[PDB]
């Protein structure tokens, strides 16, 4: 016997486990999990789980490249020790503190709310969970099956998009040596073109969506204006934040027709000019840091493209924008979404 | 509803109550119902309107719960009901941009303003003779007693905007 | 409680026709409408949902439209399997509401019936009651009036009629009108006549007989 | 595959009380919403009420409401539909209903139905078994045209439906009409079924009724003659 419950959890790792005010424990290796006879609430946004994940991603991230200069948007300019030695992306998974349990909602049709869910599943600790960062489009994530499927935002139009595995998507950036520091290729592999239809077509199956139904009609759309992790797609690369110019992409892979575009953008390719900064906007708090010049080498990154983040955004049925959207913690809401924090009682 | 008055080429900053759960995303859109600002995590979005690139918002008070729009160089076609939207809570706000322009000679004290408006004018000249009117306040033959500087003030029912304007002859 | 109007209540139409029909809501239910068929004797049977979606297996010449009260549903080429009865249900609004039905009938030339008429058999005069049956056969449209007439008397609330489905090979109607009376009264009367009306008749046709001939 | 198996035809009497199933299979029974669906005899469809059987939430349409009760085992993956005290008015047809399982989560803007039960025939009436008295409808000189003669069997008085007519055993089935049966003042039924046959074989043919009505175990075979 069981109530909702709002507790603080306790992660665990398989290698290393300090950063900032987050400490794991080592992980116990036992992923099973017990089919329960019950009906159950759950809710991807409205969830101590996700939310819980997003701060020590947080964490996680501002001790992982190492800034020089934190300007928060108050006026404070805070100096730190600053290296190129950087910490990759971890893995984690979260557990249930005694006197409490995990839920899961163990259902295709489970869509980020769902009022009702009766495969649910029980366990003391979750999967394991993809901390990287990024915008417009999730990178090495756990969630990717072989099918498409949303989760939308119960109350908002707020979406993230998990991309099938059939598709094999991937993609691979690289920024030469040299003996041209601050600029680089972001190449996209797999079945891109097959993979966005089949996203379309799921929006439009979708109880939420009241958009038009012709797909030509369904567009992905580069916000207009804003920061440049807004503007640009923003990911890293061996400790650098590279940020990519996506209008070729999106002019291949929706086969746009681009003779009203000025000449430079009017190209259609699978590949995507990206530049390195030094000075970013930070995701979860209003601020900038500065972290130091791009280091020296050959860097290259290959990684899985399991999602895409997006408002859905239509105002009759005429046009429907699936703009792409910089709010990073989208992604561990899809990690972690289907998880519910109960006390056993 | 609430109305906002500004004047022809300068800045006006409209403010929404930005106090909910956190990672609850914001937008101010126009009256035709397209973004112009919105907050995604901690980063400003602009939107499709091309009334984006004259738009700001002020980061710092989004700690203590502030979403502004703030409209440089403003154009007398920026007047709009725009609308602050968080999970269908809307909050709206009338913006109205009027300007006054001017040209023994006559005087023509002109007023600009969008379609819809009302306006009305309250001038007063340096030597302290008021006036007023509508559209335009007009004195036909110029007495040079009253080169200066004009104190006027436009208005729109209740609310109002003071002028300056510099003549000589 | 919303309501659904379905128009038109019937409607006749030929193999590969291009065919539409109609459903308006009393209010707003966005694009959540579902469209059925049901055949005599069957159970509904789902085609569309969400006013444009096809429930899997349904073929490809059913269509729908439409979206806050007008709703259209469209069969691109009637078949033959397609002539049945067809529900519009919103299905986002507690409680949930149908249309009230469009059946969807053959079309062919119109066909005047043949009519004949039956006394009363004298086992059944032997038991008390008589039961004149009278017969419309074949016609078409199914639309028709049959009056009784007892000695020049029109009769009323002493008649019951039933009518066939309509024919698959000859798509036409029949219908039975049946006058029922006391032994007493039926011998109180001689001429017994049914007076049918019909569109493919230009005049009205009686049908009569004389008791006991 | 999903199937939704109800009981059988039911006959009841004003006042009485009774429950009537339909049994899934082919999917989580505890997961979807299950309705109960009513057709009047020649009529449209009303949605009744429903329930989720994996937590009992149910509801019911306003007009419905305190007349009936819809429940549901998950043990059996039943859903029960039950009057405390039936009337005459409630005589219809009555479907088992499971709303479209891949919605998402949204059940409540994807509130239709995808499988349907075969359909359940409740009667209800003051009647009482009774078999049908079978009379002929001889063919005459007012029932035949253009050496095309009609005649025919007047199956009367019978209660509850349904009743089953064949023409010579079989043999006979082109230009045949059964009619659909009619309920009278009485409270009982009627029917007839007519054939057209050629004139010249009223001599020769003999043509005879095939009437059954099971309910009461009554078979009738009634021969019709001329004159
Ligand atoms: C989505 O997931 C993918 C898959 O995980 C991610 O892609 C990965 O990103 C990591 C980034 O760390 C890549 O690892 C790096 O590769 C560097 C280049 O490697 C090659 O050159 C070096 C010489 O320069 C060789 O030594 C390497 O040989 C390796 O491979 C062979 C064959 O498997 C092994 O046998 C060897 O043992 C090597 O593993 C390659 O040929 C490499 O320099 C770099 O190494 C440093 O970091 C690792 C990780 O901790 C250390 O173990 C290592 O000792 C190096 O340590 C230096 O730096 C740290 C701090 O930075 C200091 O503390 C140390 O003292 C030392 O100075 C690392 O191995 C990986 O290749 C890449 N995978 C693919 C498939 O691309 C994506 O990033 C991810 N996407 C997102 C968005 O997160
Ligand atoms: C995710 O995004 C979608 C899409 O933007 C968004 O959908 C809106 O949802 C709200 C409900 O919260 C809907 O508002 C309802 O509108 C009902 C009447 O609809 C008619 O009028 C609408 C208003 O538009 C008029 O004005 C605009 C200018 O402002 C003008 O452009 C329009 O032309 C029109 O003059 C209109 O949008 C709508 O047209 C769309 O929808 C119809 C189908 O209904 C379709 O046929 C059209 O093609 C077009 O797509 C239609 O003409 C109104 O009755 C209703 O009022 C009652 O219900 C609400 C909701 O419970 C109550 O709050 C209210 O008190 C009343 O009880 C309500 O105002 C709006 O229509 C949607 N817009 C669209 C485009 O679908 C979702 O909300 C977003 N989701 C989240 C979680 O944020
Ligand atoms: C989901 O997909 C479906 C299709 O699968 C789509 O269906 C349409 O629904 C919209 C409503 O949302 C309908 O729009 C209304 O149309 C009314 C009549 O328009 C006529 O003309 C249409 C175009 O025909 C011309 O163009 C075509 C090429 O496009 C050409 O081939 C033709 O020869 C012709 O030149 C025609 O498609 C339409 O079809 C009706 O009749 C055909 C013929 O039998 C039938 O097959 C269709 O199914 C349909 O019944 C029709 O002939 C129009 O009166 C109506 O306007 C009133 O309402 C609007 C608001 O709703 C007001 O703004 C306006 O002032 C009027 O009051 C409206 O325009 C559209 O016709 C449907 N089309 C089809 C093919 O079904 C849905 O919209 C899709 N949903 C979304 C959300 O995208
Ligand atoms: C996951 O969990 C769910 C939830 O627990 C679980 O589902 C339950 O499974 C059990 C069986 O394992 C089900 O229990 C059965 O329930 C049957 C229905 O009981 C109701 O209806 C009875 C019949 O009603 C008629 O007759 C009555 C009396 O005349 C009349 O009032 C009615 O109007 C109608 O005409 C009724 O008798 C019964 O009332 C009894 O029980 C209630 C509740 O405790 C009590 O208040 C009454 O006083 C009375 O005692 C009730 O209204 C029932 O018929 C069936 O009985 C048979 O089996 C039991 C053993 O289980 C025998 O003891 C009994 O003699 C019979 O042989 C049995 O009780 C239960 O209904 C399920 N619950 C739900 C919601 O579905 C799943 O199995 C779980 N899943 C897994 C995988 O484990
Ligand atoms: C939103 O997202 C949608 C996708 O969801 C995206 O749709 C893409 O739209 C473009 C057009 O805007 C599509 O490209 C067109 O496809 C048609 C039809 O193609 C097939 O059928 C033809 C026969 O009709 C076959 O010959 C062909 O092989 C295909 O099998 C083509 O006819 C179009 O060609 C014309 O336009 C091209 C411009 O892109 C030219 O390169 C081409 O030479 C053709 O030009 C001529 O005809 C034009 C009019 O037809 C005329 O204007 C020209 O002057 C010239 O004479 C075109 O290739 C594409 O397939 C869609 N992609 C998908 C996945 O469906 C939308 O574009 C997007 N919207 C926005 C705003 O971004
Ligand atoms: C891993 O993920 C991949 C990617 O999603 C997935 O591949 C996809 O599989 C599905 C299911 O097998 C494929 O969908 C089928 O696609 C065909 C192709 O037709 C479409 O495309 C053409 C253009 O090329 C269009 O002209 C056409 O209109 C279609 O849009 C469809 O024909 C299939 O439809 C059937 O099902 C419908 C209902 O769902 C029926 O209405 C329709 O008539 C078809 O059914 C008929 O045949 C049945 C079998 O006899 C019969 O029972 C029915 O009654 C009916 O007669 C269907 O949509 C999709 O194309 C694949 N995509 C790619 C890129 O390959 C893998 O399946 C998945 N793997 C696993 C293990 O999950
Ligand atoms: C999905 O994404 C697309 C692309 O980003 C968005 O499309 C933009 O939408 C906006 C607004 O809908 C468009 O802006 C509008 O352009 C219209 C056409 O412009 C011509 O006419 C003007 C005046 O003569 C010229 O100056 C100009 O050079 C063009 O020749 C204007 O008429 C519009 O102004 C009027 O309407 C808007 C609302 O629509 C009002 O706010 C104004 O006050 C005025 O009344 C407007 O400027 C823009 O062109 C579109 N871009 C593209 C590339 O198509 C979609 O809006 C977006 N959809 C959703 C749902 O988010
Ligand atoms: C959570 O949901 C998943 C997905 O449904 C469940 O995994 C699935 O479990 C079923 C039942 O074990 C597997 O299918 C079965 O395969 C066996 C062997 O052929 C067959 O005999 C059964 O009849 C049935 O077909 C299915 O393959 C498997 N799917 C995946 C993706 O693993 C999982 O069991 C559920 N978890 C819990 C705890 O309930
Ligand atoms: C988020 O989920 C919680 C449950 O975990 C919801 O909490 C309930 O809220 C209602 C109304 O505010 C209260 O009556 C209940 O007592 C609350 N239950 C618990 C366990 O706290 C909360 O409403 C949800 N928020 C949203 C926006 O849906
Ligand atoms: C994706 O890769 C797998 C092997 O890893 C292959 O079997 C499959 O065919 C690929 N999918 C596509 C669409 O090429
Ligand atoms: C990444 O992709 C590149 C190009 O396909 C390839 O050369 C390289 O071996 C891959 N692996 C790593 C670790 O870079």
């Amino acid at each position: 016997a069981w109530r909702n419950a709002t507790i603080p959890l306790f992660c665990a790792t398989k290698n290393r486990d300090t950063w900032g005010t987050t400490q794991c424990l080592p992980d116990n290796g036992d992923y099973s999990e017990v089919a329960l006879n019950v009906t159950e609430s759950f809710d991807a946004w409205n969830n101590t789980v996700t939310e819980q994940a997003i701060e020590d991603v947080w964490q996680l991230f501002e001790t992982s490249i190492k800034p020089c200069v934190k300007l928060s948007g108050s006026g404070s300019v805070i100096q730190e020790s600053c290296d190129k030695h950087y910490w990759d992306a971890i893995r984690f998974r979260y557990c249930a503190p005694p006197g409490y349990a995990l839920l899961r909602c163990n259902d295709t049709n489970y869509s980020g709310f769902m009022p009702k869910c009766s495969k649910v599943v029980v366990s003391s600790c979750t999967r394991m969970m993809e901390t990287q960062t990024s915008t417009w489009f999730g990178f090495n994530g756990t969630r990717a099956e072989n099918r498409t499927y949303i989760y939308w935002h119960g109350r908002d139009n707020r979406t993230i998009i998990s991309l099938n595995k059939y598709y094999n998507l991937t993609m691979k950036c690289r920024r030469p040596g040299g003996s041209r520091p601050k600029q680089a290729w972001c190449w996209f592999g797999g079945k891109w073109k097959d993979a966005i239809k089949e996203v379309k077509q799921t929006i439009v199956k979708h109880p939420r969506y009241t958009g038009t139904n012709n797909t030509d009609k369904i567009n992905l759309t580069a916000p207009g204006g804003g920061d440049p992790e807004v503007t640009f797609m923003w990911t890293n690369c061996r400790g650098e934040f590279l940020y990519c110019k996506m209008n070729w992409f999106l002019n291949w892979v929706e086969d746009r027709n681009t003779a009203n575009q000025k000449p430079k953008e009017q190209h259609k390719r699978n590949y995507v000019p990206c530049h390195i900064r030094q000075i970013i906007n930070t995701w979860h708090k209003v601020g900038k840091n500065v972290y130091l010049p791009p280091r020296e080498g050959d860097l290259t990154c290959n990684s899985t493209v399991t999602s895409l983040i997006a408002n859905i955004d239509w105002i009759d049925g005429n046009q429907t924008n699936i703009t792409m959207s910089a709010e990073v913690a989208e992604l561990y809401r899809l990690e972690l979404g289907d998880y519910k924090l109960v006390e056993i009682t | 509803k609430k109305v906002v008055l500004g004047k022809k080429g300068d800045t006006v900053e409209l403010t929404c109550n930005a106090s909910q759960k956190k990672n609850t995303q914001f937008h101010w859109k126009n009256s035709n119902q397209i973004k112009i600002l919105g907050i995604q995590g901690s980063f400003l979005t602009k939107g499709p309107s091309k009334l984006s690139d004259r738009a700001d918002s002020r980061k710092s008070l989004w700690d203590q719960g502030q979403f502004s729009m703030i409209i440089k160089n403003l154009k007398i076609e920026d007047s709009d009901t725009y609308i602050c939207e968080v999970e269908n809570k809307k909050e709206e706000v009338e913006l109205l941009v009027f300007g006054l322009t001017a040209n023994g000679q006559s005087l023509t004290l002109t007023l600009e303003s969008p379609p819809g408006s009302s306006p009305s004018v309250k001038c007063r000249s340096p030597g302290g003779k008021n006036i007023q009117g509508g559209r335009t306040i007009s004195v036909p033959q110029l007495e040079r007693q009253d080169s200066g500087t004009w104190t006027c003030t436009v208005s729109q029912d209740q609310k109002t905007v003071e002028f300056k304007i510099d003549i000589v002859v | 409680d919303i309501q659904m109007t379905q128009s038109p209540s019937s409607l006749s139409a030929s193999v590969g026709d291009r065919v539409t029909i109609t459903c308006r809501a009393s209010q707003g239910i966005s694009t959540y409408l579902a469209w059925y068929q049901q055949k005599p004797g069957k159970a509904p049977k789902l085609l569309i949902y969400k006013a444009y979606l096809l429930q899997n297996g349904v073929p490809s010449r059913f269509s729908g439209g439409g979206s806050g009260t007008d709703f259209t549903l469209t069969i691109s080429s009637l078949q033959p399997e397609d002539f049945a009865t067809y529900y519009c249900q919103q299905h986002n609004n507690n409680p949930y509401t149908f249309g009230q039905g469009t059946k969807v009938e053959i079309k062919r030339t119109v066909a005047a019936p043949s009519v004949f008429i039956f006394p009363p058999s004298d086992e059944q005069l032997k038991s008390g009651t008589a039961s004149v049956v009278c017969l419309l056969n074949n016609f078409y449209p199914r639309e028709a009036k049959v009056q009784w007439k007892v000695d020049n008397a029109l009769q009323s609330g002493n008649s019951q009629e039933s009518v066939t489905e309509q024919d698959s090979k000859d798509s036409t109607y029949s219908l039975s009108s049946t006058l029922t009376l006391s032994k007493a009264d039926y011998e109180k009367h001689k001429v017994y006549a049914c007076e049918v009306t019909h569109q493919g008749l230009s005049s009205p046709v009686t049908k009569s007989f004389n008791r006991g001939e | 595959e999903v199937q939704l198996v109800q009981s059988g035809t039911e006959v009841k009497r004003p006042g009485e009380s009774l429950t009537i199933s339909c049994k899934t299979s082919g999917y989580s029974f505890s997961g979807t919403w299950i309705s109960w669906v009513r057709q009047m005899p020649g009529k449209g469809l009303e949605w009744m009420g429903s329930i989720y059987p994996g937590d009992s939430d149910t509801r019911y349409h306003p007009s419905f409401q305190g007349h009936v009760t819809i429940s549901a085992d998950r043990s059996v993956s039943t859903t029960y539909l039950q009057w405390s005290s039936l009337k005459a008015s409630d005589t219809a047809t009555y479907y088992c209903a499971r709303s479209y399982e891949d919605n998402y989560g949204y059940y409540d803007l994807f509130f239709f139905f995808d499988y349907w039960g075969q359909g359940a025939l409740v009667t209800v009436s003051s009647a009482s078994t009774k078999g049908p008295s079978v009379f002929p409808l001889a063919p005459s000189s007012k029932s035949t045209s253009g050496g095309t003669a009609a005649l025919g069997c007047l199956v009367k008085d019978y209660f509850p439906e349904p009743v089953t007519v064949s023409w010579n055993s079989g043999a006979l089935t082109s230009g045949v009409h059964t009619f659909p049966a009619v309920l009278q003042s009485s409270g009982l039924y009627s029917l007839s079924s007519v054939v057209t046959v050629p004139s010249s074989s009223l001599g020769t043919q003999t043509y005879i009724c095939n009437v059954n009505h099971k309910p009461s175990n009554t078979k009738v075979d009634k021969r019709v003659e001329p004159k």
